Protein backbone atom coordinates (compact mmCIF):
# COMPACT_ATOMS: atom_id res chain seq x y z
CA UNK A 1 0.00 0.00 0.00
CA UNK A 2 2.79 2.60 -1.10
CA UNK A 3 0.45 5.68 -0.99
CA UNK A 4 -0.64 5.32 2.74
CA UNK A 5 2.93 4.36 3.79
CA UNK A 6 4.18 7.35 1.97
CA UNK A 7 1.99 9.88 3.79
CA UNK A 8 1.87 8.62 6.85
CA UNK A 9 6.15 8.71 6.30
CA UNK A 10 6.26 12.46 5.92
CA UNK B 1 -4.25 11.70 28.07
CA UNK B 2 -7.20 12.35 25.10
CA UNK B 3 -7.90 16.05 25.29
CA UNK B 4 -10.92 17.09 22.98
CA UNK B 5 -9.68 20.30 22.48
CA UNK B 6 -6.93 18.57 20.13
CA UNK B 7 -9.50 16.20 19.06
CA UNK B 8 -11.45 19.38 17.82
CA UNK B 9 -8.31 21.23 16.44
CA UNK B 10 -7.54 17.66 14.44
CA UNK B 11 -11.36 18.23 12.47
CA UNK B 12 -11.50 21.97 12.17
CA UNK B 13 -7.76 21.71 10.46
CA UNK B 14 -9.07 19.55 7.63
CA UNK B 15 -12.03 21.60 6.77
CA UNK B 16 -23.19 11.29 -13.01
CA UNK B 17 -23.12 11.66 -9.05
CA UNK B 18 -20.91 8.31 -8.89
CA UNK B 19 -17.70 9.42 -10.86
CA UNK B 20 -18.27 12.79 -8.80
CA UNK B 21 -18.44 11.23 -5.54
CA UNK B 22 -15.79 8.72 -6.16
CA UNK B 23 -13.45 11.71 -7.01
CA UNK B 24 -14.63 13.52 -3.87
CA UNK B 25 -13.77 10.21 -2.01
CA UNK B 26 -10.18 9.84 -3.37
CA UNK B 27 -9.70 13.84 -2.23
CA UNK B 28 -10.48 12.92 1.04
CA UNK B 29 -8.40 10.14 1.76
CA UNK B 30 -5.39 12.51 1.67
CA UNK B 31 -6.82 14.85 3.75
CA UNK B 32 -7.83 12.18 6.37
CA UNK B 33 -4.17 11.03 6.71
CA UNK B 34 -3.66 14.38 8.20
CA UNK B 35 -6.18 14.52 9.99
CA UNK B 36 -5.07 10.85 11.73
CA UNK B 37 -2.20 12.57 12.45
CA UNK B 38 -3.46 15.04 14.89
CA UNK B 39 -5.43 12.60 16.84
CA UNK B 40 -3.34 12.54 20.00
CA UNK B 41 -1.10 9.00 20.20
CA UNK B 42 -2.42 7.89 16.61
CA UNK B 43 1.54 8.77 15.28
CA UNK B 44 3.16 7.19 18.30
CA UNK B 45 1.72 3.55 17.25
CA UNK B 46 4.06 1.52 14.98
CA UNK B 47 3.43 2.03 11.33
CA UNK B 48 2.19 -0.67 9.98
CA UNK B 49 -0.77 -0.23 13.16
CA UNK B 50 -1.54 3.01 11.94
CA UNK B 51 -1.96 1.62 8.05
CA UNK B 52 -4.33 -1.14 9.40
CA UNK B 53 -6.36 1.30 11.15
CA UNK B 54 -6.07 3.73 8.23
CA UNK B 55 -7.45 0.68 6.17
CA UNK B 56 -9.96 -0.49 8.12
CA UNK B 57 -11.76 2.73 8.50
CA UNK B 58 -11.39 5.03 6.23
CA UNK B 59 -14.69 4.72 4.77
CA UNK B 60 -16.52 4.72 7.97
CA UNK B 61 -14.74 7.70 8.86
CA UNK B 62 -15.17 9.68 5.39
CA UNK B 63 -19.11 8.72 5.60
CA UNK B 64 -19.30 10.04 9.23
CA UNK B 65 -17.65 13.64 7.97
CA UNK B 66 -19.63 14.09 4.69
CA UNK B 67 -22.88 13.85 6.53
CA UNK B 68 -21.93 16.19 9.71
CA UNK B 69 -21.11 18.41 6.83
CA UNK B 70 -24.68 17.87 5.26
CA UNK B 71 -26.90 18.98 8.13
CA UNK B 72 -27.46 22.40 6.48
CA UNK B 73 -28.07 20.90 3.18
CA UNK B 74 -32.20 19.76 2.19
CA UNK B 75 -32.26 16.10 0.41
CA UNK B 76 -28.57 15.80 0.35
CA UNK B 77 -25.32 15.69 0.95
CA UNK B 78 -22.32 18.25 0.48
CA UNK B 79 -18.96 16.51 -0.80
CA UNK B 80 -15.67 17.30 -0.25
CA UNK B 81 -15.07 18.67 -3.87
CA UNK B 82 -18.01 21.21 -3.28
CA UNK B 83 -20.93 18.98 -5.47
CA UNK B 84 -23.89 19.05 -4.04
CA UNK B 85 -25.53 15.25 -4.51
CA UNK B 86 -29.03 15.46 -3.65
CA UNK B 87 -32.01 12.79 -3.23
CA UNK B 88 -33.58 12.78 -7.53
CA UNK B 89 -29.77 12.67 -8.56
CA UNK B 90 -28.59 9.91 -6.23
CA UNK B 91 -31.79 7.85 -7.20
CA UNK B 92 -31.35 9.18 -11.11
CA UNK B 93 -27.90 7.11 -10.62
CA UNK B 94 -29.10 3.83 -9.49
CA UNK B 95 -28.94 4.32 -5.93
CA UNK B 96 -31.68 5.66 -4.24
CA UNK B 97 -31.97 3.33 -1.32
CA UNK B 98 -28.59 3.67 -0.16
CA UNK B 99 -28.44 7.57 -0.44
CA UNK B 100 -31.91 7.77 1.58
CA UNK B 101 -30.27 5.39 4.57
CA UNK B 102 -27.57 8.05 4.62
CA UNK B 103 -30.09 11.24 5.21
CA UNK B 104 -32.17 9.23 7.76
CA UNK B 105 -29.91 7.16 9.61
CA UNK B 106 -26.76 10.25 9.89
CA UNK B 107 -27.72 13.40 8.22
CA UNK B 108 -30.96 13.80 10.16
CA UNK B 109 -29.76 12.36 13.64
CA UNK B 110 -26.62 14.25 13.27
CA UNK B 111 -29.15 17.36 12.56
CA UNK B 112 -31.54 17.04 15.15
CA UNK B 113 -29.60 16.07 17.98
CA UNK B 114 -26.97 19.06 16.78
CA UNK B 115 -23.98 17.14 16.98
CA UNK B 116 -21.32 19.38 17.01
CA UNK B 117 -17.63 19.03 15.98
CA UNK B 118 -16.13 18.20 19.35
CA UNK B 119 -18.90 14.84 19.73
CA UNK B 120 -17.96 14.17 15.69
CA UNK B 121 -14.11 14.36 16.16
CA UNK B 122 -14.56 12.37 18.74
CA UNK B 123 -16.84 9.61 17.26
CA UNK B 124 -14.37 9.58 14.63
CA UNK B 125 -11.33 8.83 16.79
CA UNK B 126 -13.25 5.82 18.27
CA UNK B 127 -13.92 4.37 14.65
CA UNK B 128 -9.68 5.11 13.92
CA UNK B 129 -8.89 3.48 17.06
CA UNK B 130 -10.17 0.05 15.83
CA UNK B 131 -9.12 -2.83 18.20
CA UNK B 132 -10.89 -5.25 16.29
CA UNK B 133 -8.88 -4.80 13.17
CA UNK B 134 -6.89 -7.53 11.51
CA UNK B 135 -3.06 -8.32 12.27
CA UNK B 136 -3.02 -5.62 14.52
CA UNK B 137 0.44 -6.11 16.45
CA UNK B 138 -0.95 -4.94 19.62
CA UNK B 139 -4.71 -4.55 19.80
CA UNK B 140 -4.59 -3.84 23.85
CA UNK B 141 -2.77 -0.57 23.11
CA UNK B 142 -5.39 0.47 20.42
CA UNK B 143 -8.14 -0.36 22.54
CA UNK B 144 -6.51 1.55 25.18
CA UNK B 145 -6.78 4.74 23.14
CA UNK B 146 -9.96 4.01 22.45
CA UNK B 147 -11.03 4.18 26.16
CA UNK B 148 -9.53 6.94 26.58
CA UNK B 149 -11.21 9.12 24.31
CA UNK B 150 -15.05 7.72 25.21
CA UNK B 151 -14.03 8.62 28.94
CA UNK B 152 -13.16 12.10 27.40
CA UNK B 153 -16.14 12.11 25.34
CA UNK B 154 -18.15 11.23 27.96
CA UNK B 155 -16.88 14.06 30.16
CA UNK B 156 -17.30 16.76 27.22
CA UNK B 157 -21.34 15.35 27.06
CA UNK B 158 -21.71 15.65 30.35
CA UNK B 159 -20.46 18.94 31.47
CA UNK B 160 -21.98 20.79 27.77
CA UNK B 161 -24.95 19.31 28.28
CA UNK B 162 -25.89 18.49 31.79
CA UNK B 163 -29.79 18.15 31.31
CA UNK B 164 -29.48 15.60 28.26
CA UNK B 165 -27.63 12.30 30.61
CA UNK B 166 -28.68 9.85 27.20
CA UNK B 167 -26.31 12.03 24.91
CA UNK B 168 -23.25 10.30 25.40
CA UNK B 169 -25.08 6.80 24.49
CA UNK B 170 -27.12 8.42 21.38
CA UNK B 171 -23.48 9.23 19.97
CA UNK B 172 -22.30 6.05 20.12
CA UNK B 173 -25.50 4.48 19.25
CA UNK B 174 -24.82 6.15 15.58
CA UNK B 175 -22.19 3.56 15.13
CA UNK B 176 -23.79 0.15 14.26
CA UNK B 177 -25.66 2.61 11.45
CA UNK B 178 -22.74 4.18 10.28
CA UNK B 179 -21.02 0.05 10.29
CA UNK B 180 -23.90 -1.02 8.25
CA UNK B 181 -23.59 2.10 5.77
CA UNK B 182 -20.33 1.84 5.47
CA UNK B 183 -20.52 -2.17 4.31
CA UNK B 184 -23.15 -1.08 1.59
CA UNK B 185 -21.12 1.69 0.23
CA UNK B 186 -18.15 -0.12 -0.23
CA UNK B 187 -19.92 -3.09 -1.52
CA UNK B 188 -21.70 -0.42 -4.19
CA UNK B 189 -17.93 0.70 -4.66
CA UNK B 190 -16.30 -2.75 -5.82
CA UNK B 191 -19.30 -3.25 -8.36
CA UNK B 192 -18.45 0.70 -9.99
CA UNK B 193 -14.66 -1.10 -9.82
CA UNK B 194 -16.08 -4.28 -11.75
CA UNK B 195 -17.86 -2.72 -14.09
CA UNK B 196 -14.86 -0.40 -14.95
CA UNK B 197 -16.72 2.44 -16.37
CA UNK B 198 -15.84 4.54 -13.43
CA UNK B 199 -12.69 6.89 -12.82
CA UNK B 200 -11.38 5.43 -9.26
CA UNK B 201 -8.27 7.54 -8.65
CA UNK B 202 -5.29 6.06 -6.89
CA UNK B 203 -5.77 6.83 -3.47
CA UNK B 204 -9.43 5.32 -3.36
CA UNK B 205 -7.59 2.46 -5.99
CA UNK B 206 -5.14 1.20 -3.34
CA UNK B 207 -7.70 1.31 -0.31
CA UNK B 208 -9.71 -1.53 -2.96
CA UNK B 209 -6.43 -4.13 -3.00
CA UNK B 210 -6.67 -7.35 -1.68
CA UNK B 211 -5.15 -7.86 2.14
CA UNK C 1 -39.95 2.87 33.33
CA UNK C 2 -37.52 -0.03 32.39
CA UNK C 3 -36.84 -2.26 35.36
CA UNK C 4 -33.10 -4.11 34.15
CA UNK C 5 -34.69 -7.27 37.07
CA UNK C 6 -37.66 -7.23 34.18
CA UNK C 7 -35.21 -7.41 31.64
CA UNK C 8 -32.98 -10.29 33.32
CA UNK C 9 -36.14 -11.92 33.99
CA UNK C 10 -36.50 -12.02 30.35
CA UNK C 11 -33.43 -13.61 30.06
CA UNK C 12 -33.99 -16.04 32.61
CA UNK C 13 -37.38 -17.44 31.52
CA UNK C 14 -36.12 -18.15 28.07
CA UNK C 15 -32.73 -20.96 28.74
CA UNK C 16 -23.46 -30.73 8.16
CA UNK C 17 -22.51 -27.91 10.73
CA UNK C 18 -24.80 -25.79 8.63
CA UNK C 19 -27.70 -28.01 9.11
CA UNK C 20 -27.69 -28.05 12.29
CA UNK C 21 -26.62 -23.95 12.86
CA UNK C 22 -30.34 -23.52 10.84
CA UNK C 23 -32.00 -25.65 12.84
CA UNK C 24 -30.87 -24.20 16.02
CA UNK C 25 -31.81 -20.62 14.53
CA UNK C 26 -35.25 -21.65 13.53
CA UNK C 27 -35.77 -23.05 17.52
CA UNK C 28 -34.92 -19.93 18.77
CA UNK C 29 -36.78 -18.26 16.76
CA UNK C 30 -40.02 -19.75 18.48
CA UNK C 31 -38.10 -18.57 21.85
CA UNK C 32 -37.28 -15.13 20.54
CA UNK C 33 -41.18 -14.22 20.27
CA UNK C 34 -41.80 -15.06 24.35
CA UNK C 35 -38.60 -13.36 25.43
CA UNK C 36 -39.73 -9.84 23.60
CA UNK C 37 -43.05 -10.19 24.91
CA UNK C 38 -41.66 -10.02 28.72
CA UNK C 39 -39.45 -6.55 28.06
CA UNK C 40 -41.50 -4.53 29.49
CA UNK C 41 -43.73 -2.06 26.94
CA UNK C 42 -43.12 -4.28 24.09
CA UNK C 43 -46.24 -5.69 24.24
CA UNK C 44 -47.98 -2.46 24.51
CA UNK C 45 -46.31 -1.55 20.80
CA UNK C 46 -48.83 -2.29 17.59
CA UNK C 47 -48.88 -5.64 16.31
CA UNK C 48 -47.63 -3.86 13.02
CA UNK C 49 -44.68 -2.32 14.89
CA UNK C 50 -43.82 -5.73 17.17
CA UNK C 51 -43.47 -7.63 13.60
CA UNK C 52 -41.23 -4.75 11.69
CA UNK C 53 -38.54 -4.91 15.04
CA UNK C 54 -38.60 -8.52 15.17
CA UNK C 55 -37.94 -9.57 12.03
CA UNK C 56 -35.30 -6.58 11.77
CA UNK C 57 -33.71 -7.32 14.71
CA UNK C 58 -34.04 -11.31 15.23
CA UNK C 59 -30.40 -12.38 13.45
CA UNK C 60 -28.67 -9.65 15.71
CA UNK C 61 -30.71 -11.22 19.16
CA UNK C 62 -29.80 -14.39 18.50
CA UNK C 63 -26.23 -14.14 17.63
CA UNK C 64 -25.79 -11.85 21.21
CA UNK C 65 -27.74 -15.07 22.69
CA UNK C 66 -25.36 -17.90 21.29
CA UNK C 67 -22.35 -15.63 21.56
CA UNK C 68 -22.83 -14.93 25.30
CA UNK C 69 -24.43 -19.15 25.70
CA UNK C 70 -20.76 -20.15 24.58
CA UNK C 71 -18.34 -18.09 26.19
CA UNK C 72 -17.68 -21.43 28.75
CA UNK C 73 -16.94 -23.09 25.55
CA UNK C 74 -13.32 -23.32 24.01
CA UNK C 75 -12.88 -22.25 20.50
CA UNK C 76 -16.58 -23.04 19.95
CA UNK C 77 -20.28 -22.18 20.33
CA UNK C 78 -23.05 -23.94 21.78
CA UNK C 79 -26.47 -24.06 19.82
CA UNK C 80 -30.07 -23.62 21.82
CA UNK C 81 -30.35 -27.86 20.29
CA UNK C 82 -27.45 -28.55 22.87
CA UNK C 83 -24.92 -29.01 19.83
CA UNK C 84 -21.48 -27.96 19.84
CA UNK C 85 -19.72 -26.11 16.69
CA UNK C 86 -16.25 -25.65 16.94
CA UNK C 87 -13.31 -23.82 14.78
CA UNK C 88 -12.64 -27.25 12.93
CA UNK C 89 -15.70 -27.98 11.61
CA UNK C 90 -16.89 -24.61 10.88
CA UNK C 91 -13.51 -24.20 8.71
CA UNK C 92 -14.27 -27.72 7.09
CA UNK C 93 -17.28 -26.69 5.88
CA UNK C 94 -16.71 -23.60 4.54
CA UNK C 95 -17.55 -20.89 7.04
CA UNK C 96 -14.06 -20.89 9.00
CA UNK C 97 -14.09 -16.88 8.66
CA UNK C 98 -17.11 -15.35 9.79
CA UNK C 99 -16.89 -18.18 12.77
CA UNK C 100 -13.65 -16.62 13.87
CA UNK C 101 -14.95 -13.17 13.78
CA UNK C 102 -17.78 -14.59 16.44
CA UNK C 103 -15.32 -15.90 18.29
CA UNK C 104 -12.64 -13.21 18.25
CA UNK C 105 -15.63 -9.89 18.35
CA UNK C 106 -18.16 -11.49 20.72
CA UNK C 107 -17.36 -14.69 22.34
CA UNK C 108 -13.95 -13.58 23.50
CA UNK C 109 -14.66 -10.14 24.53
CA UNK C 110 -17.89 -11.35 26.63
CA UNK C 111 -15.50 -13.63 28.15
CA UNK C 112 -13.07 -10.98 28.67
CA UNK C 113 -15.31 -8.30 30.56
CA UNK C 114 -17.46 -10.95 32.30
CA UNK C 115 -20.58 -9.48 30.61
CA UNK C 116 -23.11 -10.75 33.01
CA UNK C 117 -27.37 -11.92 31.77
CA UNK C 118 -28.46 -8.34 32.94
CA UNK C 119 -26.04 -6.56 30.44
CA UNK C 120 -26.48 -8.95 27.67
CA UNK C 121 -30.35 -8.32 28.27
CA UNK C 122 -30.13 -5.05 27.95
CA UNK C 123 -28.24 -4.95 24.98
CA UNK C 124 -31.16 -6.69 23.18
CA UNK C 125 -33.35 -4.74 24.43
CA UNK C 126 -31.66 -1.62 22.39
CA UNK C 127 -30.94 -3.71 19.41
CA UNK C 128 -35.03 -4.93 19.85
CA UNK C 129 -36.22 -1.33 19.99
CA UNK C 130 -34.33 -0.27 16.72
CA UNK C 131 -35.85 3.07 15.73
CA UNK C 132 -34.08 3.06 12.53
CA UNK C 133 -36.27 -0.56 11.27
CA UNK C 134 -38.28 0.86 8.14
CA UNK C 135 -41.60 1.28 8.11
CA UNK C 136 -42.39 1.79 11.63
CA UNK C 137 -46.00 3.90 12.39
CA UNK C 138 -44.11 5.47 15.52
CA UNK C 139 -40.37 5.32 15.62
CA UNK C 140 -40.38 7.89 18.21
CA UNK C 141 -41.64 5.67 21.22
CA UNK C 142 -39.37 2.95 19.38
CA UNK C 143 -37.02 5.52 20.03
CA UNK C 144 -38.13 6.28 23.74
CA UNK C 145 -37.99 2.86 24.41
CA UNK C 146 -34.48 2.11 23.84
CA UNK C 147 -33.31 5.18 25.62
CA UNK C 148 -35.19 3.80 28.81
CA UNK C 149 -32.71 0.82 28.71
CA UNK C 150 -29.95 2.46 27.97
CA UNK C 151 -30.43 4.88 30.92
CA UNK C 152 -31.26 1.49 33.39
CA UNK C 153 -28.28 -0.35 31.90
CA UNK C 154 -25.83 2.59 32.77
CA UNK C 155 -26.98 2.60 36.16
CA UNK C 156 -26.53 -0.95 36.66
CA UNK C 157 -23.37 -0.71 35.54
CA UNK C 158 -22.64 2.21 37.74
CA UNK C 159 -23.87 0.49 40.30
CA UNK C 160 -22.39 -3.28 40.37
CA UNK C 161 -19.46 -2.55 38.50
CA UNK C 162 -18.25 1.38 40.21
CA UNK C 163 -14.42 1.34 39.50
CA UNK C 164 -15.38 0.41 35.73
CA UNK C 165 -16.26 3.71 34.86
CA UNK C 166 -15.81 2.72 31.08
CA UNK C 167 -18.03 -0.32 31.76
CA UNK C 168 -21.41 1.22 29.84
CA UNK C 169 -19.23 2.22 26.61
CA UNK C 170 -17.50 -0.90 26.19
CA UNK C 171 -20.87 -2.53 26.28
CA UNK C 172 -22.67 -0.51 24.05
CA UNK C 173 -19.33 -0.50 21.49
CA UNK C 174 -20.00 -3.99 21.22
CA UNK C 175 -23.20 -3.22 18.77
CA UNK C 176 -21.22 -2.54 15.58
CA UNK C 177 -19.49 -5.78 15.74
CA UNK C 178 -23.04 -7.60 16.47
CA UNK C 179 -24.20 -5.69 13.25
CA UNK C 180 -21.74 -6.53 10.90
CA UNK C 181 -21.53 -10.11 11.82
CA UNK C 182 -25.39 -9.97 11.82
CA UNK C 183 -24.79 -8.91 8.15
CA UNK C 184 -22.89 -11.59 7.26
CA UNK C 185 -24.57 -14.13 8.51
CA UNK C 186 -27.22 -13.25 6.53
CA UNK C 187 -25.32 -13.14 3.37
CA UNK C 188 -24.42 -17.04 4.21
CA UNK C 189 -28.07 -18.01 5.18
CA UNK C 190 -29.18 -15.98 1.81
CA UNK C 191 -26.67 -18.10 0.14
CA UNK C 192 -27.57 -21.52 1.56
CA UNK C 193 -31.34 -20.84 0.77
CA UNK C 194 -30.44 -20.28 -2.90
CA UNK C 195 -27.93 -23.72 -3.36
CA UNK C 196 -30.82 -25.56 -2.22
CA UNK C 197 -29.25 -28.21 0.14
CA UNK C 198 -29.91 -27.05 3.01
CA UNK C 199 -33.15 -27.93 5.08
CA UNK C 200 -34.63 -24.40 6.15
CA UNK C 201 -37.45 -24.72 8.47
CA UNK C 202 -40.88 -22.56 8.25
CA UNK C 203 -40.19 -19.74 10.81
CA UNK C 204 -36.72 -19.08 9.64
CA UNK C 205 -37.91 -19.48 6.15
CA UNK C 206 -40.42 -17.02 6.70
CA UNK C 207 -37.78 -14.45 8.21
CA UNK C 208 -36.45 -14.60 4.74
CA UNK C 209 -39.04 -13.57 2.70
CA UNK C 210 -39.00 -10.05 0.50
CA UNK C 211 -40.87 -6.84 2.55
CA UNK D 1 -45.31 -13.10 7.76
CA UNK D 2 -48.28 -15.54 9.19
CA UNK D 3 -46.37 -17.73 12.34
CA UNK D 4 -44.53 -14.10 13.81
CA UNK D 5 -48.45 -12.82 13.60
CA UNK D 6 -49.83 -15.98 15.19
CA UNK D 7 -46.90 -16.09 18.25
CA UNK D 8 -47.25 -12.34 18.98
CA UNK D 9 -51.09 -12.23 19.00
CA UNK D 10 -51.14 -15.69 21.23
C1 LIG E 1 -16.32 6.28 -3.10
C2 LIG E 1 -17.75 5.78 -3.23
O1 LIG E 1 -18.25 5.62 -1.89
C3 LIG E 1 -19.48 6.20 -1.77
C4 LIG E 1 -20.56 5.65 -2.47
C5 LIG E 1 -21.84 6.19 -2.39
C6 LIG E 1 -22.04 7.31 -1.57
C7 LIG E 1 -20.96 7.86 -0.85
C8 LIG E 1 -19.67 7.32 -0.93
C9 LIG E 1 -18.59 7.89 -0.22
C10 LIG E 1 -18.27 9.24 -0.43
C11 LIG E 1 -17.20 9.86 0.23
C12 LIG E 1 -17.01 11.23 -0.02
C13 LIG E 1 -16.61 12.10 1.00
C14 LIG E 1 -16.46 13.50 0.88
O2 LIG E 1 -16.71 14.08 -0.19
O3 LIG E 1 -16.07 14.10 1.90
C15 LIG E 1 -16.44 9.10 1.14
C16 LIG E 1 -16.73 7.74 1.35
C17 LIG E 1 -17.81 7.14 0.67
O4 LIG E 1 -18.11 5.82 0.89
C18 LIG E 1 -23.43 7.98 -1.41
C19 LIG E 1 -23.90 7.68 0.03
C20 LIG E 1 -23.24 9.48 -1.63
C21 LIG E 1 -24.45 7.48 -2.44
C22 LIG E 1 -24.35 5.96 -2.66
C23 LIG E 1 -22.98 5.52 -3.21
C24 LIG E 1 -22.89 4.00 -3.06
C25 LIG E 1 -22.86 5.87 -4.71
C1 LIG F 1 -29.33 -19.63 10.49
C2 LIG F 1 -27.91 -19.47 9.96
O1 LIG F 1 -27.36 -18.30 10.59
C3 LIG F 1 -26.12 -18.56 11.09
C4 LIG F 1 -25.08 -18.83 10.19
C5 LIG F 1 -23.79 -19.10 10.63
C6 LIG F 1 -23.54 -19.09 12.02
C7 LIG F 1 -24.59 -18.81 12.92
C8 LIG F 1 -25.88 -18.54 12.48
C9 LIG F 1 -26.93 -18.27 13.39
C10 LIG F 1 -27.23 -19.22 14.38
C11 LIG F 1 -28.26 -19.03 15.30
C12 LIG F 1 -28.43 -20.03 16.28
C13 LIG F 1 -28.79 -19.70 17.59
C14 LIG F 1 -28.91 -20.61 18.66
O2 LIG F 1 -28.69 -21.82 18.50
O3 LIG F 1 -29.25 -20.13 19.76
C15 LIG F 1 -29.01 -17.83 15.25
C16 LIG F 1 -28.73 -16.88 14.25
C17 LIG F 1 -27.69 -17.09 13.33
O4 LIG F 1 -27.41 -16.16 12.38
C18 LIG F 1 -22.13 -19.37 12.60
C19 LIG F 1 -21.61 -18.05 13.18
C20 LIG F 1 -22.30 -20.43 13.70
C21 LIG F 1 -21.16 -19.94 11.56
C22 LIG F 1 -21.29 -19.23 10.20
C23 LIG F 1 -22.69 -19.40 9.57
C24 LIG F 1 -22.80 -18.39 8.43
C25 LIG F 1 -22.86 -20.82 8.99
Amino acid sequence: HKILHRLLQD
Amino acid sequence: DMPVERILEAELAVEDPVTNICQAADKQLFTLVEWAKRIPHFSELPLDDQVILLRAGWNELLIASFSHRSIAVKDGILLATGLHVHRNSAHSAGVGAIFDRVLTELVSKMRDMQMDKTELGCLRAIVLFNPDSKGLSNPAEVEALREKVYASLEAYCKHKYPEQPGRFAKLLLRLPALRSIGLKCLEHLFFFKLIGDTPIDTFLMEMLEAP
